[PDB]
């Protein structure tokens, strides 16, 4: 069995897009496994006593 | 205090005013310019445990509060050195559940191992006033033992 996702769906029924499908697409598209992250800081975390914001 | 006539430091009425040494009714100061810096957190009787709200200003200053007796001194300090501006410090000083926390936004931090461990003496407040280290504003509540009542 084929599971279609990056298609038209004529009834606006047939190929719905699950998390989990978008999230394997993500991680083929970049490269990455189980094991790795993308991460980006917009703005710089921000240190104050023991605790990290 | 008010301002009157031969009774206060003034040079007043005919010209180039006069201020007259009496004899008891003298002269005696008015008060003082900017007498509005002057605040007293005054402690009149023996206090035990407190729970303050501290407002601090600047950052990376030791910001607490600070306890001086009757001669000026310092006994004990609660002063805590943060790396960011808290939006308010929590600190409560009863024996069964010390609370010293940094409050910024809806975010509790951990204030225990940034605060001054030499300086905070003694829990026990003695008759003198409370100073306070680069604060704002403070907020206090204090708790004072009677043995029967």
């Amino acid at each position: 069995t084929i599971k279609n996702f990056t298609f038209f769906s004529p009834n606006s029924t047939e190929f719905p897009v699950g998390s989990n499908n978008d999230g394997k697409l993500y991680m083929m598209l970049t490269g990455m496994d189980y094991r790795t992250i993308r991460r980006k800081d917009w703005s710089s975390p921000l240190n104050t006593a023991l605790n990290v914001q | 205090g008010k301002v009157i006539a031969g009774m206060s430091k003034i040079y007043g009425g005919t010209a180039p005013g006069n201020y007259k040494y009496i004899k008891g009714t003298s002269y005696t100061y008015y008060g003082e310019s900017d007498i509005d810096r002057l605040s007293r957190w005054d402690i009149k009787e023996e206090i035990f445990s407190f729970m303050g709200i501290l407002y601090p200003k600047l950052p990376k200053t030791p910001a607490g509060v600070r306890f001086l007796d009757d001669i000026g001194n310092e006994y004990t300090a609660i002063v805590f050195k943060t790396e960011q501006v808290q939006d308010y410090i929590l600190i409560n000083t009863d024996v069964n559940d010390e609370t010293y926390q940094g409050w910024k936004g809806t975010t509790a931090l951990n204030l225990f191992p940034v605060m001054d461990f030499e300086r905070y003496r003694t829990r026990i407040i003695e008759k003198g006033q409370m100073e306070l280290i680069n604060l704002s504003k403070a907020e206090f509540k204090i708790k004072r033992k009677a043995d029967f009542v």
